[PDB]
RNA sequence: CCGGCCGGGAACUCAAAGGAGACUGCCAGUGAUAAACUGGAGGAAGGUGGGGAUGACGUCAAGUCAUCAUGGCCCUUACGACCAGGGCUACACACGUGCUACAAUGGCGCAUACAAAGAGAAGCGACCUCGCGAGAGCAAGCGGACCUCAUAAAGUGCGUCGUAGUCCGGAUUGGAGUCUGCAACUCGACUCCAUGAAGUCGGAAUCGCUAGUAAUCGUGGAUCAGAAUGCCACGGUGAAUAC
RNA sequence: AAGAACCUUACCUGGUCUUGACAUCCACGGAAGUUUUCAGAGAUGAGAAUGUGCCUUCGGGAACCGUGAGACAGGUGCUGC
């Protein structure tokens, strides 16, 4: 805001294993209040996912989020006259936010049966790091890397 | 030997008779399994057990009323918590320091007039 | 036996008139179940404040309707006679029912 | 305020209070499933028209007993929220105040 | 499963296929399905010729396809030829139940050309 | 599309549709009873129908019986 | 017009209901119809009188009316003829017994009421409007009270435009709930149209 | 007859009243030893605890002479009044706010659980019968912490749809049926038969929201003889970001 | 506008009236009230059977109903500049 420097909520870890990051995964993917499919679905696709690369479930999640995870974003900070982009780094906090979002963008989107089945196929992608996260991740980079004449 | 725990939460109110013995959960004449055992929010009424042993400590004969299913979820718990005086503050400078006794009320603020459900407005347009 | 069911709008009143009556029938008319509650009633009225436009203009009053049970338990003597012609401290409404 | 229409509506009133509430058995009780599905009422339904368009209580607008205001009526206070308003206002209403919760 | 309409369903289940009868709908065709003895849940290519039959000769009791087209057209021809409001509506494009023309009902109108 | 229970008319006009049956054919007869449906005798009349200002007289029609006047009395009128 | 009403806002933390009565449902409305008709017939009949309010009761299906006001002499009459007229030609309306029963303000300068109904009788008298408001904001004053605040509105001086004044003295908190305030508004009528007087008198501070 | 159904208690929630407490209360630091800011103990809540009502002097010569009263004007056998019907629902067409959606977290059918606050007597309306359903009839209780609205739905178990302008979606339209009401053509609602459209996320531009809020679901109330996707009110799961 | 089938309705046509639908007066006549027929879109008009006291000033009274002028009623008609 403007003067207040308030910190971030406090949300509570998932009924299912431990976890916090994932539980904000599920936070997002709720739509309308439906908590019950969304983690239905978030613990159906986490499941087929650990089965199909012989993982744990947490750490293949973490897999196909360090791939999908960024590097720099661009951000628009105009300066006496022409406005012009910048390429700078990202706080941690939501630079996962942004990988789990693009992650959640490419699995609502190419639907081939369920979002279970498309959530799963983005995290086999992702953790072999040919999704579509990544590409997004990628042009990101491209976005970044080429005018970092401004700073 | 038989304490009570009154909870509450989000316009719901409850009753626990907790007792030292077994570990079944009578909720509303039901079991957890049955009232939302197969919905999420499963783990919330043990959400303040884990800590302390539960599985052969204490059962409890618990009911409950008003909110919804999560509604009486948060009343459970805050009953379990209020029915943890036989295990006082012993245990609550933990319970405590981790929540569990913070009523958390954040009640729902009431559909003020011109608004759609108390912050929403009639999607303004200036032409 | 004698269910006495009355009601008011202020609370202020309604307490010393039940308080009141409850003396007068008790003093005489013992094991009483004592002024039971009987919570309160809200009647709620939304109205426009304005006469035309600025619909979204409006305002919100209120009416309280407070009662107290007594529920006398025997058909006293010196009850059924000793609690009519005792109708005072107007603005209330008393109803019983034997 | 259109006495000549406050005029119409006690008319309405009265002339309804009259025949209404006390005649129903015309178009009320003939008309039941029963025998008298023959011509009895077809001449019952037939004399419903006995009486005028009014008579009726569908035609009490409920006007404002103030006013006449037919629109914002409460059919509690008998009158239009804005004497409503001005009588609480007033103090004039028992037992009413401001709503704040 | 040459039934009455056109009625050409392959792999489809009975009464999602049967509708597509113009005479015939959901609840008409679960009745025809009690009625020959036939499930809603089978499809066309499990279903049985001696049962195909039993189909024909039940929709067979309700109005068609080209029974129902000419029978609407006939009472829409009547309405028109009476003048009525309904008849007059029909006539110069609008609806008859009497939603809104100032702005709606632009499906029986006609589309917002200009 | 209600009204099961048989139709309804004015005294008035069932009076005067009786009175025309008796005695033929006769001029159109002005009834502002929009709200009357028709009977199986009034075939032939040719009654002016009301539709605010002016009168419609209709030449009834067996097939126009269970319809209403003010069906076939326009009201509104556009361009 | 964007303030609240003082007298209904603190009606329900300070100030008394003018009518204090119960009734069901059923009967409300005829209730509050017969309230105002014995009211504005009282006014109609009493407007001399300087009555600053009245309160109305109806104890077990019989009506009472304390009349709050400063000339009991004129409102009762000697013996209590007019006393007698009213309460007759009162319960003939209301249907039940009235006790009408008068109480006399040794302060009248101090009633909204009477001092908006003063000022409009100076209104058609023809006095000064700015001499008028000083007068009456100096008579309460000086006779007592914790400030006062008078307002006017509508041809003050009889011009061709509507020009509205106001003139305050002393301590006036409204937006205090303790604040025990007599306000009302009256209207007069001349040749050139309405004016609507109002005043706010900060009697009291609990 | 395991229905607190009942004898039996005032244990408990709840209950209306009367109070306590939550006020930077105190401590550590910073701050010009001041104001004050930040963190912390206990505590449910910490600094205006949450929300609400409360709208400064006055501006826009803002809107209502149609709620009412009124300065003047004006009709005053009339610009007054009554009655049948019609109109406000009219339709080349342009715009604003809402519901439905435009689907697989799911349409779909069967079996399962959980709200608070209210209203209700020329009204709410048990049981029982029929009625696909409007709902019809007989006929208890209730002007009320009893009798009725009133079964709460999302949530969950089984599975069709397993991807198609499709079983998503319901508009248009005819015959036939119930109901409110003097009457349903203009011009009502409701339930069934037949119907399924555009619409596949929406262009520039633009609105709301930092918490139980939005999102989404359901329920009740006023208007009413009858008539909401609206208004008001209550509750349901329950976020996100804030450099 | 917290709710257009009539009504609501302030608009349109047609049929009506006039100190008038609405409050009051004098004088005159009838007591009201109740049932009923005819034409009309009805308003209204043409009617037919029933109906009498609360006080005796008791040449009548208190309501109720109808007739004549007048004062007037009546307007959702104008300017919220
Ligand atoms: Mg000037």
């Amino acid at each position: 805001p403007r003067r207040r420097v308030i910190g971030q909520r406090k949300i509570l870890p998932d009924p299912k294993f431990g976890s916090e990051l994932l539980a904000k995964f599920v936070n997002i993917l709720m739509v309308d209040g439906k908590k019950s499919t969304a983690e239905s679905i978030v613990y159906s696709a986490l499941e087929t996912l650990a089965q199909r690369s012989g993982k744990s479930e947490l750490e293949a999640f973490e897999v196909a989020l360090e791939n999908v995870r960024p590097t720099v974003e661009v951000k628009s900070r105009r300066v006496g006259g022409s406005t012009y982009q910048v390429p700078v780094e990202v706080r941690p906090v939501r630079r996962n936010a942004l990988a789990m979002r693009w992650i959640v963008e490419a699995a609502r989107k190419r639907g081939d049966k369920s979002m279970a089945l498309r959530l799963a196929n983005e995290l086999s992608d992702a953790a072999e790091n040919k999704g579509t996260a990544v590409k997004k991740r990628e042009d990101v980079h491209r976005m970044a890397e080429a005018n970092k004449a401004f700073a | 030997n038989q304490y009570y725990g009154t909870g509450r939460r989000k316009s719901s109110a409850a009753r626990v008779f907790i007792k030292p013995g077994n570990g079944k959960i009578v909720i509303n004449q039901r079991s957890l399994e049955q009232y939302f055992g197969r919905e999420t929010a499963r783990m919330v009424v043990r959400q303040p057990l884990e800590l302390v042993d539960m599985v052969e400590k204490l059962d409890l004969y618990i009911t409950v009323k008003g909110g919804g299913i999560s509604g009486q979820a948060g009343a459970i718990r805050h009953g379990i918590t209020r029915a943890l005086m036989e295990y006082d503050e012993s245990l609550r400078s933990e319970l405590r320091k981790a929540g569990f006794v913070t009523r958390d009320a954040r009640q729902v603020e009431r559909k003020k007039v011109g608004l759609r459900k108390a912050r929403r407005r009639p999607q303004f347009s200036k032409r | 036996r004698i269910r006495i069911r009355l009601k008011a709008f202020d609370h202020r009143l309604i307490d010393q008139a039940t308080a009141e009556i409850v003396e007068t029938a008790k003093r005489t008319g013992a094991q009483v179940r004592g002024p039971i509650p009987l919570p309160t009633r809200k009647e709620r009225f939304t109205v426009l404040i304005s006469p035309h436009v600025n619909k979204d203009a409006r305002d919100q009053y209120e009416i309280r309707t407070h009662l107290r049970l007594v529920d006398i338990v025997e058909p006293t003597e010196k009850t059924v006679d000793a609690l009519m012609r005792l109708d005072l401290a107007a603005g209330v409404d008393v109803q019983i029912s034997l | 305020a259109k006495q000549s229409m406050k005029a119409r509506e006690v008319k309405r009133v009265a002339l309804a209070d009259k025949y209404f509430a006390k005649r129903a058995e015309l178009k009320a009780i003939i008309s039941d499933v029963n025998a008298a599905s023959d011509e009895d009422r077809w001449n019952a339904v037939l004399k419903l028209q006995t009486l005028p368009r009014d008579s009726s209580p569908s035609r009490q607008r409920n006007r404002c007993r103030q006013t006449g205001r037919p629109h914002g009526f409460l059919r509690k206070f008998g009158l239009s929220r804005i004497k409503v308003r001005e009588a609480a206002m007033r103090g004039e209403i028992p037992g009413l105040k401001k709503a704040s919760w | 499963a040459r039934i009455a309409g056109i009625n050409i369903p392959d792999h489809k289940h009975a009464v999602i296929a049967l509708t597509s009868i113009y005479g015939v709908g959901k609840t008409r065709s679960k009745a025809i399905l009690a009625a020959a003895g036939i499930a809603e849940d089978v499809k066309i290519s499990e279903l049985s010729e001696g049962q195909i039959d039993t189909l024909r000769d039940e929709v067979a009791k309700f109005v068609v396809e080209g029974d129902l087209r000419r029978e609407i057209s006939m009472s829409i021809k009547r309405l028109m030829d009476l003048g009525c409001y309904r008849g007059l509506r029909h006539r110069r494009g609008l609806p008859v139940r009497g939603q809104r023309t100032k702005t709606n009902a632009r499906t029986r109108k006609g589309p917002r050309k200009p | 599309r209600s009204l099961k229970k048989g139709p309804f008319i004015d005294l008035h006009l069932l009076k005067k549709v009786e009175k025309a049956v008796e005695s033929g054919d006769k001029k159109p007869l002005r009834t502002w009873s929009r709200r009357s449906t028709i009977f199986p005798n009034m075939i032939g009349l040719t009654i002016a129908v009301h539709n605010g200002r002016q009168h419609v007289p209709v030449f009834v029609t067996d097939e126009m019986v269970g319809h209403k006047l003010g069906e076939f009395a326009p009201t509104r009128t556009y361009r | 017009g964007q303030k609240v009403h003082p007298n209904g806002i603190r009606l329900g933390i300070v100030k008394p209901w003018n009518s204090t009565w119960f009734a069901n449902t059923k009967e409300f409305a005829d209730n509050l119809d017969s309230d105002f008709k014995v009211r504005q017939y009282l006014t109609k009949e009493l407007a001399k009188a300087s009555v600053s309010r009245i309160v109305i009761e109806r104890p077990a299906k019989s009506i009472r009316v304390t009349i709050h006001t400063a000339r009991p002499g004129i409102v009762i009459g000697k013996k209590g003829e007019d006393v007698e007229k009213l309460r007759k030609v009162v319960a003939d309306i209301a249907g039940v017994p009235a006790q009408i029963n008068i109480a006399e303000v040794r302060k009248p300068e101090l009633d909204a009421k009477l001092v908006a109904d003063s000022i409009t009788s100076q209104l058609e008298r023809r006095v000064m409007f700015r001499r008028a408001m000083k007068r009456a904001v100096q008579n309460a004053m000086r006779l007592g009270a914790k400030g006062i605040k008078v307002e006017v509105s509508g041809r003050l001086g009889g011009a061709e435009i509507a020009r509205t004044e106001w003139y305050r003295e002393g301590r006036v908190p409204l937006h205090t709930l303790r604040a025990d305030i007599d306000y009302n508004t009256s209207e007069a009528h001349t040749t050139y149209g309405v004016i609507g007087v109002k005043v706010w008198i900060f009697k009291g501070e609990i």
